[PDB]
């Protein structure tokens, strides 16, 4: 069944579970050509397959040259998207296999249930939930990944940084859709919140600054500020 | 040509032979059906006028034996019943007195539809495909549940159709997953005609069971079925032309058929946009596309 709001916790629970959004997958860039046609180029992609209870991110990153001589591919790049999270699952031991995938976009259904046929224990479900992995471009370390890539790439990564060490796994959920809402609203701002003390630093196996509790309680009102003054902006409230 | 007698008919009821449907009263001296043709197949059904639920009704060939009706008062149902001594039953048949409380069986000439509806029908298909050894003539009803159905509770009481999912490992090769789920001649060619059915006129002869069944008695899971393998060669790039062609005549006349005020419950809106609209074969059901944008316009 379909994932929403009131069955929110359970994505918390020790059923392991994850989301998979195939947003950056197919990226192109669009220009003019010397007949002053219009063409695209495509970009080097990724798969997001998130763990929202443990914070692991499974990023694929896929490669230009997948798409050479291939037609129709917005089509292609979710059947790919299902082949590489099909042969994620298989690559993992049963203990460790996910119970539920959840797909942020319901057109990875078919796709992907297809690709799970071998595992028919796994439910496969779309979602009510507005999420903004979409975004997951404009962390800094994940877009230099993806970009530096000249192979197809499997780049693991913990988005929680050390943060269940003092938070719960739904608070962490809580603050990440928060950052990449504000990313998805208003990039170069929400970046320059997150920069603004240069003595606040990364550490270099994490993705986000070093911000104490107190810091982070800031960090998260500039980031609602953020939100509601784009959507004041928009709207004309 | 063959009757149907009928001990009597103690229950108002609409009765069905063939496309044929006429009414008999409660306890009317009605003792059946003569002058029925060449019968390989024929059904006989089963509406109460006193109550409409459960259609029910018998598929048979005359020429398997001699099927007489009765009215059970304790199960509260015309059943069907054969006769193995022949002189006796000859005898009842070809009294004149019994011959003038007998309907006969209506012809037009020039009509073929009975035989456009079920040429490849066979009843040693439906024997298996509703399975009681015991009788020669197969029962069927509105509520009977398919075998897929079942899968998703009476196994003898079941229609075992042709398990057809276009998601499950049988319709879809490992490492052809785009591919086969696109375009289903796989599953269309090799797994079920070569290797289910063996040939395309045991597929169309379970295809226009199926839709005899849903229209006779609106089983559900027959309508279901019907679509699915409609929507099987439909969606299948690669087709036999002979199939193709002989596709377009099968569903022309189930369409031409079907009674106008139900097509909102036998017709699947998405099945029939896409085969006639968008499917690889769109182009190759000229005269079935014909006939439903004429008779049934709001459905598409
Ligand atoms: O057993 C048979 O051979 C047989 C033939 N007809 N019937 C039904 C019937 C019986 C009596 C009078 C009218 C019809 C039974």
């Amino acid at each position: 069944g379909a994932m929403n709001s009131s069955n929110y916790a359970e994505l918390f629970n020790n059923d392991i579970k994850l989301f998979v959004d195939d947003t950056n997958v197919y990226r192109v860039t669009v220009h003019k050509t010397f007949e002053g046609n219009v063409a695209t180029k495509a970009i080097n992609g990724c798969i997001f397959t998130l763990n929202p209870k443990t914070g692991h991110l499974f990023l694929k990153i896929i490669h230009t040259s997948v798409w050479a001589g291939q037609k129709r591919l917005s089509q292609l790049a979710k059947w790919k998207t299902a082949e590489e999270v099909s042969a994620l699952v298989r690559s993992l031991p049963k203990e460790e296999q996910p119970k539920q995938i959840i797909v942020t976009r319901k057109a990875m259904l078919d796709p992907l249930e297809v690709h799970m046929l071998d595992f028919p224990n796994i439910a496969i479900r779309p979602t009510e939930l507005r999420l903004p992995f979409s975004a997951a471009m404009s962390i800094d370390k994940l877009s230099d990944v993806v970009m530096k890539a000249t192979e197809p790439q499997m780049v693991l990564f913990n988005i929680y940084d050390d943060w269940l060490d003092r938070i719960s796994s739904y608070t962490a959920f809580s603050r990440l859709t928060l950052l990449l809402r504000a990313l998805k609203t208003n990039e170069e701002s929400a970046k320059m919140i997150l920069l603004s003390d240069p003595t606040i630093t990364i550490k270099s196996y994490h993705l986000w600054p070093s911000f104490t509790d107190e810091q982070w309680i800031t960090i998260e009102s500039q980031m609602r500020d953020l939100i509601l003054t784009e959507y004041g902006r928009k709207y004309n409230v | 040509m063959n009757t149907v007698p009928f001990t009597s008919a103690p229950i108002e009821v609409t009765i069905g032979i063939d496309q044929y449907s006429f009414n008999v009263k409660e306890n009317q001296p009605f003792h059946g059906i003569k002058d029925i043709p060449i019968g390989h197949v024929h059904v006989i059904h089963f509406q109460h006028a006193d109550n409409s639920s459960m259609r029910y009704g018998y598929w048979f060939d005359c020429r398997m034996g001699n099927f007489y009706i009765q009215y059970d008062p304790k199960d509260g149902l015309y059943k069907m019943m054969e006769e193995r001594d022949g002189a006796k039953f000859e005898n009842i048949v070809h009294n004149f007195k019994e011959r003038q409380m007998m309907v006969s069986y209506p012809k037009i000439d020039e009509d073929d539809t009975w035989y456009n509806l079920t040429e490849f029908v066979q009843m040693d298909k439906i024997r298996k495909i509703v399975r009681k050894d015991e009788n020669q003539f197969s029962y069927v009803d509105s509520s009977m549940t398919t075998v897929q159905e079942n899968e998703l509770s009476d196994p003898a009481h079941s229609l075992n159709y042709t398990v057809i999912n276009f998601k499950s490992r049988e319709a879809i090769r490992p490492g052809h997953e785009m591919e086969d789920f696109l375009d289903k001649s796989y599953y269309l060619n090799t797994v079920m005609l070569q290797g289910i059915f063996k040939n395309s006129s045991n597929y169309f002869g379970e295809l226009q069971f199926a839709f005899l069944n849903a229209m006779f008695f609106g089983n559900y899971g027959s309508s279901l079925q019907w679509h699915a393998m409609i929507e099987l060669i439909c969606s299948s790039a690669t087709v036999p032309k002979h199939m193709l062609d002989k596709l377009d005549e099968i569903l022309y006349y189930q369409i031409k058929t079907l009674p106008e005020q139900y097509s909102d419950i036998l017709l699947n809106e998405r099945v029939w946009n896409i085969c006639l609209y968008s499917s690889f074969q769109k182009n190759s059901l000229h005269n079935t596309e014909k006939i439903m944008e004429n008779k049934y316009p709001e459905l598409l």
